[PDB]
């Protein structure tokens, strides 16, 4: 057994690396320190930590919009510590709840919403800019913002597009533990089963998609860190026997392999498809679907079943019934 | 046929059991004696999905659907077209499960690498049991199990779900959900930083190791490890039936009312009601 | 009148749907599965044009490689059959076949991001050192399959550019020399280091180095190789059927 | 935290859609023997005799029975309904004739409305129907009666804590939480849905596509109507003791033949009795009952699902008086 994969028998201690960036060494801030325990399963060393205009922006922005939710929670329970503490998944800032339309709603019912998405939506822009610009000042790639950008999308199309597109802000997510969970059920329920969204069963696919990816790449290179496979930038360029046997065990398997690299295109491609069909379902949704369920019995895909009790007529169709 | 490297490789051993008899390859694909029990069961399972499926009302992929009997039959046998057929498969498809397991473990072996895999493999093949075997035998009836159909299981997943009032409030859901996002959260950076390293654009040059823990020190304060995040990935993606597999056999055996109202333990403490 | 209702019975949710199957499939098969050809192809006994690396520390690269040299394998067909296992002519572990294989990695020495050689010993590394309640391995002795010492620890080779110990050097008992052995093959306890993946006398034939207080890309392959290749190759028994 | 195994399951839909009820056998053997106090029918009596509206002076229902059978229904009445109280509860015990209390007037419309519901609402409590056991389980105050707002605890006869109240505004979402089975929907669902007739708990279009009209901008109905139809079915599912499965099969919320169980229809005529009942018969009694049992907004105590099923599909899981007192219902 390869006790490696399991834990770092023997850590090692150094003197602290620091690559230099294009721009912003000296914002780096914090004295780095070394934890025994997080050593055993990761790198010892935490800190320091780069701070930047756009990455204080991101802490300004968002906590104006955390601010603004927890205030608008404490009244619910009209700041009672107590309560507050004991309620707390229950409480959430909600849209408006009456129409609207796109007018910017009341204080009351859904302005304090409106404003603190305004506020976390530039606190997301701003941490792109980070995430962004980092990769550019150590001469990298922009592989993960591009990534990021997809989730930051995602959150855009439920949180304004979407509401913009039938025209109302009341289809919007609170904000909260459980309001947050309760807007799921009603945006399904609303347009007809999310079952019957192909754009859901696509998002799901990937999701599920990701979880086996890293499942079998995750074990895949503990499997080889017996001959350094985890050392993959430099397996890339110089083929060592690690992800030749990697690829061997995959391609004697399903028959076919990949390369140290492209598995990383795939498990980028996969993450990334999550948010690219979730944000064309959300899109078309309300604006060109009405009924998903309905869309899908449109075209003959519905699965239908046998009575096992007997059918029901709807009662609001016979005749003389009440309104 | 085979890869440029391939051929060093292909020595005999690492069997567990059947020795040279199955010590083979077709192609690509490993044989061995799991290799061959994949084929049995698979083709035993294809067929009484085909010889079912005639029997139904329709060929449509969408449509199809191979259901487990009525809650009444219990843990019998039921009718073939009642429900059998349903039983054949389901024993049919843990048998291919297991197998494609196994045949992993003898590849690993003949590789000379550990067995990450075809363990990382039992965690779907455990949840699927969880599914189809255990919550029916707690409940006392297989007719309690998902049946075999490409959106008719979907129907399943929502009616199990509604059964309990609101299934996002179910606390195994929450952490199933949780390691979801977070998994491919994950699989995304990961993924990513891997790229951005071997593709710096233009014609730069392909920076270092050192590159990938400076980049996540910079934007969140801290980099795993190269190793440490494929151990990482790999609890993250596990976690997802393991903790999961606590909130499907609960809902039923150990809790019949909705599940918003389970988290009373907290709301209901008397010195805050 | 509906939104999204186009000609026939069409609307516009319909044929976005068949616009994403294509483009999924056409991401599949026409680039990510050319991607994954960068390497073993093409087969022996749809391929992309070459990437070109440019490396970190001087000089490119062209994946797949084509070396000037290659290696006779002293293997030996089990039958005619096209797809049949191989066997080997002499000691697997020290003729370097199935998993003992190593690859024609370069015969260059790792380098840190700085221009220094990654992995090297604490001799050499004297601003490193073990984490404080870890086991000093230095002075231990090495415990092989059979239980007997093969030797006794005399450093560590450490990664210089993620701060990771690698690598064991032992001197190898009544050999005069001394061995390295990835710590993956090592269960470090306080008194001893157990190594079962080879047996006491195998510990002589561990590929050497070149020079003592480095070592390159294709040794750290043949080392690593060595100890693989006796999970298989150290007792007959370990290549025969474990039931 | 967590209820032992076995549990109690039934089908209510299709092998393999996991459509039917969840019961735990404990809950259920706990509301059996409560529903088990309903007092037996009153023995039969002399059917001959001049009709009370002769015998008697102020008899304006139960005129047509005879003493023997009109004395009958006053004893069942009280056993019903004031049973500690006895007679005097409705009657200056000097001449039962005189309206000089309130709940005399009180009683006579319940008489009414009992009848009411046995007659005009057999779509729903069908040949089982109701008295006044049904609602009062033996007390002049019912003990799962709604206000214009939530109320804590559930069960009137419980006392409450200080959050619970009413006036402690700090547990507002506790009091709205329990009323829809723990929920986090910000919605009662009661004045919203049961208090009248005015709005529609259905909210899901029968169209495919998005209909020009009603789909864009003012024209639509805010989201915030499928967190209330959401809500009211989360207190329906709570009340009843049952979950969705017993009526949808979720599949299609909204879609009724082999969709919907026929408990579901049932339920559609359940909810237009409960309005029917709340207009009609229990809030214009704020005029006859005291100020001590109105609520905040000068509002009588009205009626929902809980006030007669109390946890059980079926109220007293099917317990009927019909044939014994047939002067309650179905009326000629
Ligand atoms: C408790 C949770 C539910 C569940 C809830 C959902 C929901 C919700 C959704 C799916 C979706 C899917 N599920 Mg399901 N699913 C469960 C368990 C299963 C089992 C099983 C052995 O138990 C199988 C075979 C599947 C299979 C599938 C696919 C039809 C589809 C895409 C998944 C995917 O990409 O996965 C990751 C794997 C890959 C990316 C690799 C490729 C896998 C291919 C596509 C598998 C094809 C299987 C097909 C049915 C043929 C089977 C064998 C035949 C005999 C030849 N699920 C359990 C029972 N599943 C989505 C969908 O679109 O359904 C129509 C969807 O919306
Ligand atoms: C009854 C409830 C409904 C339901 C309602 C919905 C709805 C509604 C939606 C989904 C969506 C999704 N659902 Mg569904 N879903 C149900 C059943 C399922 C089942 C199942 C087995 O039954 C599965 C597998 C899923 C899974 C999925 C996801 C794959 C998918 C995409 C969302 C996602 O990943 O968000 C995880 C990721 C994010 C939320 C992105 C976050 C990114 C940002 C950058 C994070 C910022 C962090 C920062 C710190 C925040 C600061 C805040 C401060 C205030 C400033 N659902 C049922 C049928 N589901 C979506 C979809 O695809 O629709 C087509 C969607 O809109
Ligand atoms: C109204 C309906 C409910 C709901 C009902 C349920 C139910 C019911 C369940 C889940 C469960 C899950 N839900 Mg859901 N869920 C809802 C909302 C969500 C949302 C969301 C955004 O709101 C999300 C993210 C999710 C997500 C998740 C998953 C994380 C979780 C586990 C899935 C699983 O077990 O797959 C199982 C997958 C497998 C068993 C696959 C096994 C594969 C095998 C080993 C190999 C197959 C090979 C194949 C046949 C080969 C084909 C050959 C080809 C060549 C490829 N749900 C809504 C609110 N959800 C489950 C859970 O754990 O809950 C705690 C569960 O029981
Ligand atoms: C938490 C960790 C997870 C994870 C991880 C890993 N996943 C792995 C491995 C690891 C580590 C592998 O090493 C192995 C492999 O080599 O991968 C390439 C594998 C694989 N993951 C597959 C599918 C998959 N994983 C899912 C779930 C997760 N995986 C989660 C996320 C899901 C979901 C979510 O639906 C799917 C669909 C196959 C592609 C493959 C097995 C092939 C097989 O065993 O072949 C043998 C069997 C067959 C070829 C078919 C047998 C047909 C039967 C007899 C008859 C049909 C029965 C069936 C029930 C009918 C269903 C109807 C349908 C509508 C309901
Ligand atoms: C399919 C692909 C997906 C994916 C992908 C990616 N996700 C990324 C990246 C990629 C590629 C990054 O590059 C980036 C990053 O850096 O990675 C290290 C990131 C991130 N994903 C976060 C969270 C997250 N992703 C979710 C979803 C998915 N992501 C899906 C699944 C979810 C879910 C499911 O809810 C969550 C919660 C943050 C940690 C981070 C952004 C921080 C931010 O924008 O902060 C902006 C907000 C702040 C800085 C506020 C700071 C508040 C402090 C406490 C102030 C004090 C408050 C005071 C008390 C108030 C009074
Ligand atoms: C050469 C070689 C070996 C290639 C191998 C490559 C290979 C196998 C790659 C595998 C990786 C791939 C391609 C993954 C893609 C699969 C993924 C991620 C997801 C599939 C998910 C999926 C099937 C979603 C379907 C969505 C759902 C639930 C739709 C239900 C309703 C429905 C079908 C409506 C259709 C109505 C319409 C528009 C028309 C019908 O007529
Ligand atoms: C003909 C006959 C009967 C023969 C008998 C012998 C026999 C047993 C034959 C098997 C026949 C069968 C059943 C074949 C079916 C095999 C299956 C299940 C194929 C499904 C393929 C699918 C959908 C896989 C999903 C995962 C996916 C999208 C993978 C694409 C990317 C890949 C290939 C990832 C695998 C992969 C990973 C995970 C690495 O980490 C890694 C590291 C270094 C180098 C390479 C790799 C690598 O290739
Ligand atoms: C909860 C209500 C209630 C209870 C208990 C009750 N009464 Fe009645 N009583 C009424 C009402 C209302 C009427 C008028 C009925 C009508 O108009 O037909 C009435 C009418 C009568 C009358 C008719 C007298 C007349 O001339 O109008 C008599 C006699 C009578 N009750 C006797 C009794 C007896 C005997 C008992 C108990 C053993 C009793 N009451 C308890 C409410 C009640
Ligand atoms: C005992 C009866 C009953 C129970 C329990 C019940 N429902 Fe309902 N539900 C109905 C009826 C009846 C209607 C139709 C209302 C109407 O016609 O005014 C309805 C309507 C609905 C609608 C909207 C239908 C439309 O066309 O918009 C949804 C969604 C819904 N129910 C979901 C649920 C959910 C979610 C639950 C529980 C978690 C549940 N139901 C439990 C009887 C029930
Ligand atoms: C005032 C009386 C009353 C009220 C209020 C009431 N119920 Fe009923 N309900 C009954 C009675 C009595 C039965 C018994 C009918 C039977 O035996 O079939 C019944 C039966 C039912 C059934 C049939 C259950 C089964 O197993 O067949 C459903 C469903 C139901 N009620 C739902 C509701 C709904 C929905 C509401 C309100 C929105 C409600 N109940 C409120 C008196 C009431
Ligand atoms: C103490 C520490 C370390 C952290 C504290 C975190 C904390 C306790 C927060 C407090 C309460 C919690 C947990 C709240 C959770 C909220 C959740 C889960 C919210 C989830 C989703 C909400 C979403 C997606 C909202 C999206 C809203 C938008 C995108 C709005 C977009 C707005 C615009 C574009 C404005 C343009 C229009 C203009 C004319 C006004
Ligand atoms: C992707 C989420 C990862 C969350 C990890 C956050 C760990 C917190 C680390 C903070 C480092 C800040 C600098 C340390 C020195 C303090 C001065
Ligand atoms: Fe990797």
């Amino acid at each position: 057994a390869d006790y490696q994969t399991i834990y770092t028998q023997i850590q090692a201690r150094g003197p602290h690396i620091t690559v230099s960036g294009e721009w912003g060494d000296n914002d780096r801030v914090g004295k780095p320190f070394y934890s025994y325990w997080l050593g055993k399963i990761g790198d010892a060393q935490i800190g320091p930590i780069y701070l930047g205009a756009s990455g204080i922006a991101a802490f300004a922005f968002g906590s104006t919009a955390i601010l603004i939710i927890l205030f608008n929670m404490a009244a619910e329970v009209h700041f009672d510590p107590l309560q507050f503490f004991r309620q707390f998944f229950w409480l959430g800032l909600y849209p408006p709840k009456a129409q609207y339309g796109m007018g910017i709603p009341p204080l009351h019912d859904g302005g304090w919403w409106l404003m603190a998405g305004l506020f976390m939506t530039l606190s997301l822009g701003s941490w792109w800019i980070r995430v962004y610009s980092r990769a550019r000042a150590l001469g990298l790639g922009t592989h993960i913002a591009w990534n990021f950008a997809a989730a930051i999308f995602f959150v855009l199309c439920i949180g304004c597009i979407h509401p913009t597109l039938v025209g109302s802000w009341s289809e919007g997510v609170p904000f909260g533990i459980w309001p947050h969970i309760d807007w799921l059920t009603a945006f399904s329920i609303r347009y007809g089963n999310f079952y019957y969204c192909p754009w859901h069963g696509f998002s799901i696919g990937f999701a599920y998609g990701c979880g086996l990816l890293f499942a079998a790449h995750g074990a895949t290179i503990l499997a080889v860190a017996r001959f350094g496979g985890d050392r993959e930038i430099e397996q890339i360029t110089d083929r060592g026997t690690a992800v030749e046997r990697a690829a061997l065990f995959w391609r004697w398997t399903i028959g076919f392999n990949a390369t140290i690299e492209s598995v990383h295109r795939w498990g980028w491609f996969f993450s990334l498809m999550v948010m690219v069909s979730a944000s064309v379902g959300i899109l078309l949704t309300g604006t060109f679907v009405d009924n998903w369920y309905l869309w899908c019995v449109k075209h003959g895909a519905a699965p239908d079943y046998p009575a096992y009790l007997p059918a029901t007529p709807d009662p609001a169709s016979l005749p003389g019934a009440p309104k | 046929a085979l890869l440029s490297f391939e051929r060093k490789y292909r020595v005999r051993g690492g069997t567990l059991i059947g020795g040279d008899l199955f010590d083979f390859w077709v192609g690509p694909y490993f044989v061995g004696f799991f290799g061959v029990s994949a084929i049995f069961f698979i083709f035993l399972g294809v067929s009484l999905i085909g010889y079912a499926a005639s029997q139904g009302p329709t060929w449509d992929p969408f449509a199809i659907s191979i259901n487990p009997p009525d809650l009444k039959y219990g843990l019998g046998a039921a009718p073939l077209l009642e429900g059998g057929f349903w039983q054949a498969i389901t024993v049919c498809a843990l048998g291919a499960f297991i197998s494609w397991m196994l045949r992993e473990v003898e590849i690993s072996r003949k590789l000379g690498i550990g067995w990450h895999v075809p363990l990382a493999f039992c965690v779907p093949i455990f949840m699927f049991c969880v599914l189809q075997v255990f919550r029916p035998l707690l409940l006392g009836s297989w007719g309690h199990a998902f049946p075999y159909g490409i959106l008719s299981h979907l129907d399943w997943v929502n009616n199990f779900g509604y059964q309990y009032l609101n299934w996002h409030y179910n606390p195994g859901h929450m952490s199933s959900v949780s390691f979801l996002f977070v998994n491919a959260m994950a699989l995304g950076l990961h993924g990513g930083l891997i790229l951005s390293v071997a593709n710096p654009g233009d014609g730069d040059k392909v920076k270092t190791a050192e590159h990938e823990n400076q980049y996540f020190r910079d934007v969140v304060g801290y980099s795993i490890g190269a190793l440490s995040i494929h151990r990482l990935g790999l609890f993250l993606a596990s976690n997802i039936f393991l903790t999961g597999a606590f909130g499907t056999i609960a809902s039923g055996p150990f809790w019949t009312r909705g599940w918003p109202e389970w988290w009373g333990w907290w709301l209901d403490i008397p010195f805050w009601s | 009148m509906y939104h999204g209702a186009l000609a026939q019975h069409l609307d516009i949710a319909q044929l976005v749907w068949y616009a994403q199957w294509l483009v999924i499939w056409t991401v599949v098969l026409l680039y990510l599965r050319r991607e994954d050809r960068r390497e073993g192809y093409p087969l022996v006994e749809e391929l992309p044009y070459p990437k070109t690396f440019v490396l970190p520390h001087g000089g490119t690269v062209t994946v797949p490689r084509r070396r000037p040299e290659t290696r006779e394998l002293k293997l030996a067909q089990t039958d005619g059959f096209e797809g049949a296992p191989l066997q080997p002519t002499g000691n697997p572990l020290v003729d370097a076949v199935g998993p003992a294989s190593y690859a024609e990695r370069a015969e260059v020495v790792d380098a840190t991001v700085d221009g220094k050689a990654k992995i090297v010993p604490l001799r050499v590394a004297t601003d490193f050192s073990i984490a404080e309640g870890d086991v000093d391995p230095r002075g231990l002795p090495v415990v092989a399959a059979d239980g007997v010492e093969a030797g006794t620890v005399t450093d560590l080779w450490v990664d210089r550019s993620e701060h990771y110990f690698r690598y064991l050097e032992l001197s190898v008992a009544g050999s005069a020399r001394t061995a390295l052995i990835p710590l993956g093959f090592c269960d470090v306890k306080k008194d001893k280091i157990v190594v079962t993946s080879i047996l006491s006398e195998q510990f002589a034939n561990v590929p050497r180095l070149q020079s003592r207080d480095q070592i390159t890309l294709r040794e750290e392959d043949k080392v690593s190789a060595y100890y693989a290749g006796g999970l298989l190759y150290a007792t007959p028994e370990r290549a025969e059927s474990l039931l | 935290c967590f209820e032992p195994p076995p549990a109690t399951t039934t089908q209510t839909g299709f092998r393999g859609l996991s459509m039917g009820e969840v019961l735990h056998p404990a809950t259920v053997k706990a509301k059996k023997e409560r529903d088990a106090q309903y007092p037996p029918a009153l023995a039969a009596v002399k059917a001959e005799g001049p009709p009370v509206s002769q015998v008697y002076k102020n008899v304006k229902v139960l005129g047509n029975l005879t003493e023997a059978e009109f004395l009958r229904t006053m004893t069942a009445i009280t056993e019903w309904v004031s049973p500690q109280e006895g007679c005097t509860y409705c009657h200056d015990e000097n001449n039962l004739a005189s309206e000089a209390k309130y709940p005399y007037v009180v009683a006579r419309r319940m008489l009414e409305m009992t009848r009411a519901i046995n007659t005009n609402w057999t779509q729903h409590v069908a040949q089982t129907g109701v008295t006044c056991y049904t609602c009062h389980r033996g007390t002049p105050l019912p003990p799962y009666v709604r206000y214009l707002e939530p109320t804590l605890p559930l069960n009137n006869r419980e006392t409450p804590t200080h959050v619970e109240r009413v006036e402690t505004r700090s547990g507002y979402v506790v009091r709205l939480a329990k009323y829809t089975a723990y929920s986090a929907l910000n919605y009662d669902p009661f004045t919203m849905f049961l208090a009248n007739d005015k709005r529609q708990v259905r909210v899901v279009p029968q169209t495919a596509l998005p209909l020009v009209g009603v789909s864009r901008g003012k024209e639509r109905r805010p989201l915030s109507d499928a967190y209330a139809t959401f809500a009211l079915m989360m207190s329906i599912s709570d009340s009843l003791g049952t979950n969705c499965t017993f009526c949808h099969n979720a599949q299609t919320f909204e879609s009724w033949g082999k969709k919907s169980t026929p408990q579901r229809a049932i339920a559609w005529w359940g909810i237009r009795m409960v309005r029917d009942l709340n207009m009609n018969y229990l809030a214009p009694l704020n005029a006859s009952l005291p100020a001590s049992r109105l609520g905040r907004q000068g509002e009588a105590p009205q009626a929902d699902c809980r006030t007669c099923h109390q946890g059980v599909t079926k109220p007293l899981f099917g317990a009927s008086r019909l044939k014994d007192y047939p002067e309650l219902g179905p009326i000629k």
